Formats: structure tokens, C-alpha cells, sequence
């Protein structure tokens, strides 16, 4: 009970440090033999779940989670339970389990529906509009070739809540709130295909993060509307957004975000025929690639340099692109890009 | 069939920058016990007090300075100060009150505990009174009496601070539970992370316990290595007092961790306890007082011993 | 704002959250120097220097600077943090000792509380505006009454009023140790008021709610208080097995000074129950408890309990002995106001064979 | 004239114990912080750590994998397939896990599909070889994960504006490289890499308060547990810069040269000698 205090305060303090695996330890000694007090063992139920899932260890964190539940119900603590129905049902989307996770986080919202709690009610409708979006994005690598039915109303889900939770936040005047869930609305709505409102919300969000003058988000909006106008047909701003990205990228020391966006450039001025422009962007990104040591981006880098060689005419080039094409494809073990190398090596 | 450029696209269709942030709630087991004794509970008494008697000695010599001359500053602003300085005093010795539990089996201590108290009290009630009333103040007797406040403070700090470490101490010396064991060991580690001179030292409340030998004990007697690491990490951050030191060799603690570090060079019972051995040689070398020549000529040979090695 | 202002600002939390808050108001002093813009962050900065320098016992700073979050989030139409604001500027400026202003803050976090919908923050407030009113109704009790009651009358008045409408706010939403709280404080001003009834019945709830919870800790408070109430209603008996439990979890919880407190009220109770020999073991703990610990004051208590309890059994000739350790503690830690003169009264009065 | 029960009423009058009366409620630094902003020194620090201790738990189940088809804990055949679903399923949720905290990396699932290959197909030995080949593979990816971590706070070191930030920033390294751990929790090679050792030279050098290059020389001692930063030490000419803080001058002092002789106490801990020496010192 006192030494149950003890040991389960040291694993408190043990896993604010970061150890967790030796607060586990703590916190399950200190159910070996302890109270009594239904709200430090309470605590001790949540604290572990939140051990358990930072150690990855799923299954337990769920289960310790669901302890945490039924001692707050039994407690009829509403706010506790609102707690433990949010970290359960996090815990619950982690592992794939989208349809219960959405029912704790709904208890989560009507709880907070019920104490007036406006600012976990946010919590718990930014909550749902994850699992929603986690929900569909699993659905559609479930199967790939098409987004079926399924995941457009998961994803239409997503978005009303993310929605509602916007709504809320413009309510309350939480500005990096509003631009949280207006970069996931953004970010699902580019999945939903319309691109458009893709470009509004990630628009939104690259002026909160102009706001609050966090360039990693800039950079983030602003790949976001590169992808967004690419997929419209307007390669012109597409581009115009990668630049920014790019820039963005290289003012924050980047190495790997400089290299995507100068191959995103690449590609898009490879779609505006500008094939002497592409060129630029795809040697710096291979120089790039290169240094950091990536042999996949480097393929990559080879075919894309290889076909623009080819566009442009100086196909002298393009040969040795293919060339180190297929050597990179046998070295890292590609059954495609073997193929697709020893066909554009004679053809 | 391929297409650099499609494929590109292709796989650009899910790529999208996620808002990353975690929602993860979170239950405090401290506000459980918050809404007698149990050595958390005292550690944490001993940070509060240090901390505040650390601002409160700050304004005793802030005081001190200004009454002495030593620092220019004003006759009103200098009273205020004083007034003011009173006041922390009072706030101050309200907090050293009721603290009984701890002077068990410690009746000498605690009629000097209560003896000092109450002098400060009663000199801060007449210095008060030469302060608000008194036509013509005397700044002589006020430098004194402030003096001697700062005098009865840190007697009556020292002994309190003695008590509360006396419990962490025999803790750890009554250990039943190796986890508590780590827990204690590591709080005494944690605790004297800064040592201080002023209000709040609390060397020599780890000296008077005899915390050195217990901690000597628990890497002479524990099977787990992790433990004795633990111990000597502990160890390392007591030997800033010379009086450690000499408490430290008086149990012969310089054989046993030199028997650490060799036992016939053997590969077990390793390897971060090395790690905080030599540590702990270390801090104890650093002190290097101001004697012995060998000492000098050694740590020179050595220190050009491993210049050689290194270049 | 920028980077510098948020990352001191993170690790003056992790200080003040770890122990040192001395370098957490560094860190936080620091970063006020810093990047601000943000004024969300601006204000938990604010805020976090408040509770820091109350920690510190600089509760000057402590109003300032939580006075100063209050204004930082006011300009910002933020009212959830205008709420909080007020409820650490009420506490601070309670613990302080001005209670009015205190009041006043606390009430515009009730005000807005209800405004915002908010319940539990409407309940913490009607909670802290009891507690407002409790600890200026002690003040008051204490050190400034006056002709007739009369103020420190109406302030308990009003802290019973608080405590009562935050009681069934929290009957209502159904959070049962927020009841606990509320019954166990709501009795405790019940007691100070002069309604030991009352006070009975709310301790009764607490201990009940106590129970439910497993909180042994407010078990025995509420034990005591049910002891101390029923002793002031005359029901002897009652008192006698409250104060057995509070004994009994003061020994299970390790509670020495709470065991010796116990057992010399337990002794007390006896001798009004005319049990003098019980009563005479009783006073013989709190007498070991206390010459154990150092407790001179207690000590003397106990042998002028053991001396008159032992002229009433018949023993005379131990109690003379009691009446003169009494007499020396007297002398001891200078106490004319009546131990020096009752010992001399009780030695003289004794004695007999002279 | 008073009584013993009477005057304890007396004083009873104004006893009794209270419920919680002093709240104080905070407001977050943290939630607004991580919200609000993109912060990239801390985080990562704390993300690192988290990393460190998965990839404990990974290494350990490839351990037990390993163990199984080795042919000694193994009891069953079908079992290993079903134990081997369970590694891969683990390495995926490990992955899954990075890429949810925002962290890419380059992934050639070769070994992995050979592994795969060989499972979905059916020796022992045939998948013992595939566990160890994933092994080695998962190591390398980790490796470069905290090598790309890592540099982050290296830079964030030598780049640093506040001195308060300067010396959170040196501290995180020292609580970081607190153990050192031989298998995928290994962050040495990652300090190694990023040429940790010289930046933390490079302060104890230019800095101008004693204090934070003491802590700097805290973190170089908490570096020498792998012999690259001591001999990348040695290049730095770092002997003779504590040799400097050791002998004669008088501007650094107290807290710096414990430091020091610590890091000259930890760098010398090759090979054990002197330090009985130092006992005979302790002996008169």
C-alpha cells in the first residue's frame, strides 16, 4: 500500500524521464503487492498503458488501458473515463482495430459532450477524424488498384469530423490547433481526390504556419500544394509551391527533404517540357542522393535522368544513366527495375 | 509498359505531409497522494527547503552587503530590504515548524532545533520593533542582529536538513526491496547533484549519518552489479567534502574500488561499474587539496603516460 | 515565436516539473527575453513563473506574475484561460491573506465558468470560493472577531454556502470523492461554526465516501473529526470509538504524532467517561510517543492528564510525582501563563503528609 | 485552577483536519509547444530514447528467433512459422511505428523477402541464416536512423544562440549516452559519426564560462565508452586541451577540473595501474 505508493512513483518519475521498460518494472511491483486506493491504482493502470504503448507492446497497453476503464466506470469518474476511453481508443486505432477505437473515442466525445469539457470534446473529435483517416489510408493498401466504397466513407467520416473539430477550434481561437486540422483536412481531402478543397485547407494551414513562423511547416504546406496542383493539371503552381518547398528545405539544413522536393521539381518540369530544367534538378538531386549514401533514389535518379537524356536527344548520355540503371536495380535486387532497364537498354 | 515519370505520379497520389501530434492523456499518481513519511515525500521536502533557503540567503547577503557599506544603495531602500528580508524570515520559519516525526530518538537535537527557533523568532519580533517604531535607528544593531539571524538560520537548516537525510539514509541501510534499494541509492544521487556551502549544504547531513560507509556497504555486500554501479555513482557525488573523502578512506572505500577494477584483471562482475569506479577515483583525485608531492608527480606522469599513447 | 523562446521555455518546464524550480524561473525569465508572439505560450510562461515563485515562497512575484498571465489571456479573449488565471491569482493572493480580492478572482472564475458552461470548472470554483471564505473565517476566528459574532460568522456562513452549492454541483455530475471533499471541508466549517450536528453528519458522508474510495488517509481524518464533534456534543462514547479507528489507521498508516494526538484524546475522553484506569493507559502512550520524539510540550501535557487521572483513581503518591515533572517542565519551557502556577496549585492542594 | 480535560477542549476548539484547500492549476508548456510548433532538439531526443528502448525489445525477439531455430528452445517446426509470423509482424509494427512519428528511411526489403520467400514456400538452417541476414540488415537501417537523429542535436549543439539552450543541448548528449548498449540500442557509433567529440571540443576550447565546459567534458567522458571517439580524441589534440585544464593557470577551476580529471580518469580507463598508485597516495 505505502510501498505500493513508492514503487509506483519511481516508475511515475522513471517514465517522465523516458525509461519506461524500468518504470514498467516499477509500476508492476507496485501492483505485486499494494492498495487499496482505488485512484493511485487507477493511475497506475493508465500509466502503464501509456508505458506499454511507447514501448510498443500494444497488447498490454490496450489491456492496461481497459483496466484503467472499468476501475474510472466503477469509480464513476466521467472525466477519468473520458481519459482512458481516449487512450484506449488511440491504442485501439494503433492496432488496426478501427471500429472499436472509433466507439471509445465517441464515449470520449460524449462524455465531454456531458461535463462542458469543450476542450476535450476538440480532443475527441480530432481523435475520431484520425481513426477515420488512419481507417480508410489502411483500406486502401488493403487494395491498391482502386479506393472503393469503404474507404471514400471512411475518408468522408474523417473529414466531417476533422470538420467539426476546425469548427470548434475557430470557436475557441486556438490558431495551431486550426492549423493541425486543417493540414490532416487537407491531407485527406487530397485523398478523396477533391484536390481543390486540398488546396484551401493546406492553404490555410501555410498561413497559420506563417503565423506562428514554423518553416518545417511551410515546407509541409507547401509540398502539400505541390502534389495538390500536380494531380490538378497546373504544373505551373505545382511548381511554383516545390521552389518554396525546396527553399524552405535547404533554409532548415534538410539533406533528404532537399533531395525529394529537387526530384519533385524534376518531374514537374519534365511534365512542362522544359526537359533542359529538369535535367538541373535531377543531377542535384542525384548529387544528393549520392552523398547521403541512398542506392534507391539513386536508381531512381538514374531512370529519370536516363529518360530525360533520351527526351532531350543527347542519348550518349542516357545509355550510361541506364547503364548504372541496372547495375544500381542488381545490386539492391529489383525484379522490375532489372526489367525495365534491360528494356530501354536496347530499345 | 514502365514510365519513370507515371510511376512518380503513381506513388504521389498517397503521399501527403501528415500533422503529427499525440493526443495521449495522461494520470498523475502524485495528485493521488496530494488530494507521512516515505523518503520521496522527504527528498522532495529537502529540494523545497534548499531551494527556498538558497532565495533566502540570497537576501541575508544582499542585506549584509548594503548594512555593511559594501554595496551602494539608499537608507530607505536598505530598510525596506531589511523589513522585507524579515518577512521571508517569518514565511521562512513558518515552514521549519511542525516538523516533530523526524527528531525520533533525537531529543538533544531537537532542544537545540526549538531553542534556535525560537531565538529567531524573538530577535526578528525586537529587530522589527527597532525597525517600525525607534525615532533614531540603530544600523549598527541592525547589521548585528541580521548576522545573527543568518547565524541561528543555518544552525537550525543544518540540523533539519541532518534529520530528513538521516531517513533516506537508514532507508537504504534497512532496504528490504532491491527496487526501493536502486530507487534510494539513486535519490542520494540526485540530491547532492549540486553541492552547496551556504543554507543549503547538505554535505555534512550525509557525513554525520555516515551515508559514505552505508553506500561502501551496499558495493562490498549486493550480488547485482547494476546496483553497485549505482552505489558508486552515488559515492562519486558525495566525495566534494573533504570530510567524505576522509570518511570515505577511514572504511578503506580506496582498496575496495581498487579492487573493482582488477581482480586479477578478471572479465565478470563488469562493466559500467568500471565506468563509475573510475569515476569515482576520479572525483576523490580531484581533491588535490593543496599538499602531497608525489601526488602531483604521479597524476604528471600519467597525464603525459597517456599524451604519448594518444599522439 | 521563434525556436530559442519555446525550447527555454520546455526545459524551465522540465525543471520546475523535476524538482529545481529555481533554474526552471531561469529558464522561464529567460525565454520572456526571448521570442514571445505566441501568446498562448506566452501565457503558460506567465502562469508556470506564478506557481514557480509560489513554490519558492515569493508570493509577491507569484501575484504578479499570474496577474500578469490573467491580462495576457484576457487581451487574448481566451476566457478557459482567463478561468484558470484567476483560480491560481485567487489562490495565491488567499494564501497571501487577501481574502477579499481572492474572492473577487475566484468569483470571476465562477462567473465565468458558468458563462463557458464548463462544470468542473464551475465546481473547482465553488470549491475554491470555500476555501476562500473557510480560511478568512479562521483568520478572523482567530485574530479578529469583534462584538458580537460577527464577521467571522458571516464569512464561515458564506464558505458553508459555497461548499454546499459546489456539493451538489458534484451530486449531480456524479463524481463521488469530489463529494468526499466537499463533505469532509463543509464539516470541518459546520464544526468551527458551532453546528456539531451537522458537522457530524457531513463527516459521517466523508468517511463514507472515504471507504468507497479506500482512502485510508481520509478514513481517519474523517474519524477524527467525528471524534472531535461528538466530544463537543457530549456523546462520550461515540468519541471513544472514532477515536479508536483514528488510533487504529494511525498505527496501520505509521503516523506517530497523529498516534500520540489519538491517544491522549482518547485518554481525555476517558476521564469524562470516568474510566480513569483506560484513560491512564492512553495518557501512557501519548507520554512514550511524546518523551520518544522530543515533545516537551506534549510531555508536560501528559503528566498533568496523568496527575489529576491519577488523583482520581486513588494513587496520590504517583500522581504528586507527575504534578512535580509537570512543575519542572513548567519551569523548563518557561510556562507561568498556568503550568508553573497550576503545578504549584496541584503539588500543594496534594501532597497530604506535608 | 485550569483542568487538564478542560483547557484540551479549550484548545480542540479551533482542531480538525481539512481536505485539499490550496489547487493551483497549470497551464502547459509542452501541449501548446507541440502543438504550435515544429520543434526539433528535444523531440528528438525524447524520440530517440523511445527508439533505443523498442529497439531493445526488437533485438531481443531476433535473439528468441534465433534461439528457436537454432535447436535449442525449439520444440515444434510449425511453431518456428508461427514465431517467425510474429517477428515479421513486429518489425512492420517497428516500421510503422517510425514512419507514424515522422521519420523516412530507405528500405530495400531484400533480406526481408528472402525470408518471406523461404517461409511462404516450406531445413532449419536454410531460415536460421535468413533471421540472422534480417538482423544484420535491421541493424544497419537502425543505425543510420540514429546517425540521421543524432545529428540533429550535434548541430544543434555547435549551432547554438542561447548559452542556457547551450548547455541543455550539451546535458541531453550526457543523458543520452547515459549506458552505452552493445546491440540495435547502440547510439555510440551515431556520435561517432557525427563527429560529436570534436564539436564538444571545440566548446571546451572557445567557450568562456568554466561551468558549461565542465559540462562539456561531462559529455566527452560519457563519449569515451567506444575507443572511435577516443581516438578521434586524440586527433582533436584533446590530451593536451585537458592537460591545459589541468596544468598551473588561474581562470578555470573547481567544477572543470573534476571534469577533466574525469574524462583523463575515463579516456586512461584502458588499462588499470595508476590508480593504485593514486591509492598509495590515498594510503599516507
Amino acid at each position: 500500500s505505502s510501498m505500493c505508493l513508492e514503487l509506483a512513483l519511481e516508475g511515475e518519475r522513471l517514465c517522465k524521464a523516458g525509461d519506461c521498460r524500468a518504470g514498467v518494472a516499477f509500476f508492476q511491483a507496485a501492483i505485486q503487492a499494494g492498495t487499496e486506493d482505488l485512484r493511485t491504482l487507477s493511475a497506475i493502470y493508465s500509466q502503464l498503458g501509456n508505458a506499454y504503448f511507447y514501448l510498443g507492446d500494444y497488447n498490454k497497453a490496450m489491456q492496461y488501458h481497459k483496466h484503467d476503464l472499468t476501475l474510472a466506470k466503477s469509480m464513476n469518474d466521467r472525466l477519468g473515463e473520458a481519459k482512458s476511453s481516449g487512450n484506449l481508443g488511440n491504442t485501439l486505432k494503433v492496432m488496426g482495430r478501427f471500429d472499436e477505437a472509433a466507439i471509445c473515442c465517441e464515449r470520449h466525445l460524449t462524455l465531454a459532450r456531458q461535463l462542458g469539457d469543450r476542450l476535450s470534446e476538440g480532443r475527441a473529435l480530432y481523435n475520431l477524424g484520425n481513426v477515420y483517416h488512419a481507417k480508410g489510408k489502411h483500406l486502401g493498401q488493403r487494395n491498391p488498384g482502386k479506393f472503393g466504397d469503404d474507404v471514400k466513407e471512411a475518408l468522408t467520416r474523417a473529414v466531417e469530423f476533422y470538420q467539426e473539430n476546425l469548427k470548434l477550434m475557430r470557436d475557441l481561437g486556438d490558431r495551431g490547433a486550426q492549423g493541425r486540422a486543417c493540414g490532416n483536412l487537407g491531407n485527406t481531402y487530397y485523398l478523396l481526390g477533391d484536390f481543390q478543397a486540398a488546396i484551401e485547407h493546406h492553404q490555410e494551414r501555410l498561413r497559420i504556419a506563417r503565423e506562428f513562423g514554423d518553416r518545417a511547416a511551410e515546407r509541409r504546406a507547401n509540398s502539400n500544394l505541390g502534389n495538390s496542383h500536380i494531380f490538378l493539371g497546373q504544373f505551373e503552381d505545382a511548381a511554383e509551391h516545390y521552389k518554396r518547398t525546396l527553399a524552405l528545405a535547404v533554409e532548415l539544413g534538410e539533406r533528404e527533404v532537399e533531395a525529394q522536393s529537387c526530384y519533385s521539381l524534376g518531374n514537374t518540369y519534365t511534365l512542362l517540357h522544359e526537359f533542359n530544367t529538369a535535367i538541373e534538378y535531377h543531377n542535384r538531386h542525384l548529387a544528393i542522393a549520392q552523398e547521403l549514401g541512398d542506392r534507391i533514389g539513386e536508381a531512381r535518379a538514374c531512370w529519370s535522368l536516363g529518360n530525360a537524356h533520351s527526351a532531350i536527344g543527347g542519348h550518349e548520355r542516357a545509355l550510361k544513366y541506364a547503364e548504372q540503371h541496372l547495375q544500381l536495380a542488381k545490386e539492391l535486387h529489383d525484379p522490375v527495375g532489372e526489367s525495365t532497364a534491360r528494356v530501354n537498354i536496347s530499345d | 509498359h514502365p514510365e519513370p515519370v507515371a510511376s512518380w505520379m503513381s506513388e504521389q497520389r498517397w503521399a501527403g505531409e501528415p500533422e503529427v501530434m499525440c493526443t495521449l492523456q495522461h494520470k498523475s499518481i502524485a495528485q493521488e497522494a496530494y488530494k507521512t513519511i516515505t523518503t520521496s515525500a522527504v527528498c522532495k521536502l529537502v529540494r523545497q527547503l534548499q531551494q527556498q533557503a538558497l532565495s533566502l540567503q540570497v537576501h541575508f547577503e544582499r542585506s549584509e552587503r548594503v548594512l555593511s557599506g559594501l554595496q551602494a544603495s539608499s537608507l530607505p531602500e536598505a530598510l525596506a530590504g531589511a523589513t522585507q528580508l524579515l518577512s521571508h524570515l517569518d514565511d521562512f520559519t513558518a515552514t521549519l515548524e511542525r516538523r516533530g516525526v523526524f527528531f525520533n530518538d533525537a531529543k538533544i537535537e531537537r532542544r537545540r532545533y526549538e531553542q534556535h527557533l525560537e531565538q529567531i523568532r524573538t530577535v526578528s519580533k525586537d529587530t522589527r520593533y527597532s525597525l517600525e517604531r525607534q525615532h533614531y535607528i540603530n544600523l549598527e544593531s541592525l547589521l548585528d542582529d541580521v548576522q545573527l539571524l543568518k547565524r541561528h538560520t543555518l544552525i537550525t537548516l543544518r540540523l533539519i536538513f541532518e534529520r530528513l537525510v538521516r531517513v533516506l539514509v537508514i532507508s537504504i541501510e534497512q532496504s528490504q526491496c532491491d527496487l526501493l534499494l536502486r530507487a534510494n541509492i539513486n535519490m542520494v544521487a540526485t540530491l547532492m547533484n549540486i553541492d552547496y556551502d551556504g543554507f543549503r549544504s547538505l554535505s555534512d547531513a550525509f557525513v554525520q549519518n555516515e551515508a559514505v560507509r552505508t553506500l561502501l556497504v551496499v558495493v562490498l555486500d549486493h550480488k547485482q552489479s547494476s546496483v553497485r554501479a549505482l552505489a558508486l555513482r552515488a559515492l562519486a557525488t558525495l566525495c566534494c567534502a573533504p570530510q567524505a573523502i576522509n570518511q570515505l578512506g577511514s572504511c578503506g572505500g580506496i582498496e575496495i574500488v581498487r579492487d573493482i577494477l582488477q581482480v586479477e584483471s578478471a572479465g565478470e562482475r563488469g562493466a559500467i561499474e568500471r565506468r563509475e569506479a573510475v569515476s569515482l577515483l576520479a572525483q576523490i583525485t580531484a581533491a588535490w587539496h593543496g599538499s602531497e608531492h608525489r601526488v602531483p608527480g604521479l597524476r604528471d606522469c600519467a597525464e603525459s603516460l597517456v599524451a604519448g599513447l594518444a599522439a
